[PDB]
């Protein structure tokens, strides 16, 4: 919801970008807010295959309050299963570890 | 006779900066600031009209860097403290007092 004050005439509101982050509702006249689900980067943190292929993986500029319905968890392999929730977790400025 | 007070650091901060290093701090403004964790900002809010939020929600990230600014500090205290009571022999070898 939103504190933006629509003229009668206008049904749609734009950003820098052009892209509508404000709608009209078509049956209540208010207003509403859009704003994209969440999103960010992957990277896999390894020690080399000569010495082990157990990994760790950093989800960056997130909190993991918010990780396992993010990636598809139960929707993949119990492969992504582990390195989704486990018990070692790490929040660090940089995003959380896992 | 010699008084490097202004320059050395002291201990009532939470950081090891010293009197000059905290003017300078405060004298470089931001166009744009860097991680805030503004991730869980930017979603349902209507203060989103900022640079920052247009940027990230296109794809365009700022990773944080290695060293913080408070490693920084402490070697740039760990040079002073060494030029002051060693002179240029801490360079080359073991710091030999003078
Ligand atoms: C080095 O210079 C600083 C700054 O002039 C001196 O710190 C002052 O110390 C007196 C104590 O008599 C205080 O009343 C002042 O408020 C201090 N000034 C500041 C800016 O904090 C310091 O005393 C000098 N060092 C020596 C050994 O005299
Ligand atoms: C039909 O549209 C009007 C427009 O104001 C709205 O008030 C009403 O609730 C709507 N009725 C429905 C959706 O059954
Ligand atoms: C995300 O994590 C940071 C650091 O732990 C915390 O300050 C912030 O409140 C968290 N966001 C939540 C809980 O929505």
């Amino acid at each position: 919801e939103s504190n933006k004050k629509f003229l009668p005439f206008q049904q749609f509101g734009r950003d820098i970008a052009d892209t509508t982050d404000a709608v009209r509702d078509p049956q209540t006249l208010e207003i509403l807010d859009i704003t994209p689900c969440s999103f960010g980067g992957v990277s896999v943190i390894t020690p080399g295959t000569n010495t082990s292929n157990q990994v760790a993986v950093l989800y960056q500029d997130v909190n993991c309050t918010e990780v396992p319905v993010a990636i598809h968890a139960d929707q993949l392999t119990p492969t992504w299963r582990v390195y989704s929730t486990g018990s070692n977790v790490f929040q660090t400025r940089a995003g959380c570890l896992i | 006779g010699f008084n490097f007070s202004q320059i050395l650091p002291d201990p009532s901060k939470p950081s090891k900066r010293s009197f000059i290093e905290d003017l300078l701090f405060n004298k470089v403004t931001l166009a744009d600031a860097g991680f805030i964790k503004q991730y869980g900002d930017c979603l349902g809010d209507i203060a989103a009209r900022d640079l920052i939020c247009a940027q990230k929600f296109n794809g365009l990230t700022v990773l944080p860097p290695l060293l913080t600014d408070e490693m920084i500090a402490q070697y740039t205290s760990a040079l002073l403290a060494g030029t002051i009571t060693s002179g240029w022999t801490f360079g080359a070898g073991a710091a030999l007092q003078i």
